[PDB]
């Protein structure tokens, strides 16, 4: 059976393959910190919005596997919108609010590191500045967003989630009206409301798009982009049917 | 060391 | 409460970068790939030792025990000697991709540090030491420190302790010379290998002025009493 004549040819095998840093001269000290904080960070803004999906009425109460599935369908849509809002309320004029201790500034974003991705970031914090959204408004919009896409193979728990979807669609009614009167039906602000969640697709699509595009840019990476990787494994269908408030 | 459903997983559950 | 009161109840606080501009992004990268690297080797190492003939066989907890007293000892006498097949051991190579030259390291962020490094490095390529020899001496870190209060299997370890040393011996003899300086080179390279002692107490010293979590985890569970430190010489 098998063998190796002397110990030491044996430490010898069994000794390990070298590791690497995952150290590019090429990229920049300053992208890296800011490209590695972002990672991170978006990684424990998915663990927080879990949880907070985990608190919402009615979805909570939805099969479990429906929960898994709409928190990977929404996660990025989710996460973007809160930035959009962030930003929207830390700003007065275009920074991304990423956090409270990195806001990043309209000439950081123009740089080439930056510059295609935070187009689409500040696309929705400028639109809640145009329609100038209150949180009512958000909040409820925020959960809608949670439950905007859907497989097309069903949801385990159909009915309940038709109901749930409803719900806060007529609980975004009650924003409108707690901000507008109703003295008016508010029509023109519901679809306005709506219209930039469906726009939402949109600005997912497009960041997804993005990280296919800069994910396939490294040729040869020392530094394995496994993050700008495993968002492809949970976002990648095709299952996914966009909920749309208009057609 | 843990995908993105990875965590998705964990969190829905237990980290 | 109305839907949206709970809603609004159920926002999370909004999480911060840990993001800090009185850290130079030039030290950020460099300690923030130094503390991944290093997280990537003590697993490597978890799992090399496993795989060491006679370790294997000792207690479950024993294998525990000997790594956590052994880890650092085993991550510095692996880099020493990366270091010196990779720079005539005078940059420290961490990994291929990272190289810290003499200018980087003379800094005051990575000075004191670099110096227990860059000995290790600089002894082995002064005693020009061989794979063969090499490997034999770091299977003897895995076993440098016992505990005061004894290992489960003890007499086992002995024995196996005693066969690596024995090899060192067959690895010293390989390259062949008098049997004086066979001696001499024995006595070399065992104060070398007891000589990781400091250069681990030191580097674990510095490293416990990270906390007055990765390594944080290991860190508390650290903090030389109970851990006896088996010398070649004295
Ligand atoms: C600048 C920039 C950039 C990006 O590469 C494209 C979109 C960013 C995303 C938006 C949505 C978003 C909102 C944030 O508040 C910070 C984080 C964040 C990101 C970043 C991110 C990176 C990795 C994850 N994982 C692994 C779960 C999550 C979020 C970085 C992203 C993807
Ligand atoms: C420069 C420098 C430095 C240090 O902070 C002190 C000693 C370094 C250690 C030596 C031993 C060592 C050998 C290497 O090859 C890379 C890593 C390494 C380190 C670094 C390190 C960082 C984190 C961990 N964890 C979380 C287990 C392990 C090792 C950096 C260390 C600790």
């Amino acid at each position: 059976h098998m063998l190796t004549p002397t110990l030491v040819s044996l430490l010898e095998v069994i000794e390990p393959e070298v590791l690497y840093a995952g150290y590019d001269s090429s990229v920049p000290d300053s992208t890296w910190r800011i490209m590695t904080t972002l990672n991170m960070l978006g990684g424990r803004q998915v663990i927080a919005a879990v949880k907070w999906a985990k608190a919402i009425p009615g979805f909570r109460n939805l099969h479990l596997d429906d929960q898994m599935t709409l928190l990977q369908y929404s996660w990025m849509s989710l996460m973007a919108f809160a930035l959009g809002w962030r930003s929207y309320r830390q700003s007065s004029a275009n920074l991304l609010c990423f956090a409270p201790d990195l806001i990043i500034n309209e000439q950081r974003m123009t740089l080439p590191d930056m510059y295609d991705q935070c187009k689409h970031m500040l696309y929705v914090s400028s639109e809640l500045h145009r329609l100038q959204v209150s949180y009512e408004e958000y909040l409820c919009m925020k959960t809608l967003l949670l439950l905007s896409s859907v497989p097309k193979d069903g949801l385990k728990s159909q009915a309940l989630f038709d109901a749930i979807r409803m719900t806060y669609i007529k609980e975004l009614g009650k924003a409108i009206v707690k901000r507008e009167g109703n003295s008016s039906q508010n029509s023109q602000r519901f679809y306005q409301l709506t219209k930039l969640l469906d726009s939402m697709h949109e600005v997912v699509e497009n960041l997804l798009n993005y990280c296919f595009q800069t994910f396939l840019d490294k040729t040869m990476s020392i530094e394995f982009p496994e993050m700008l990787a495993e968002i492809i494994t949970n976002q990648i269908p095709g299952n996914i049917k966009k909920l749309l408030f208009h057609q | 060391n843990l995908g993105l459903e990875d965590i998705i997983r964990k969190a829905l559950m237990g980290s």
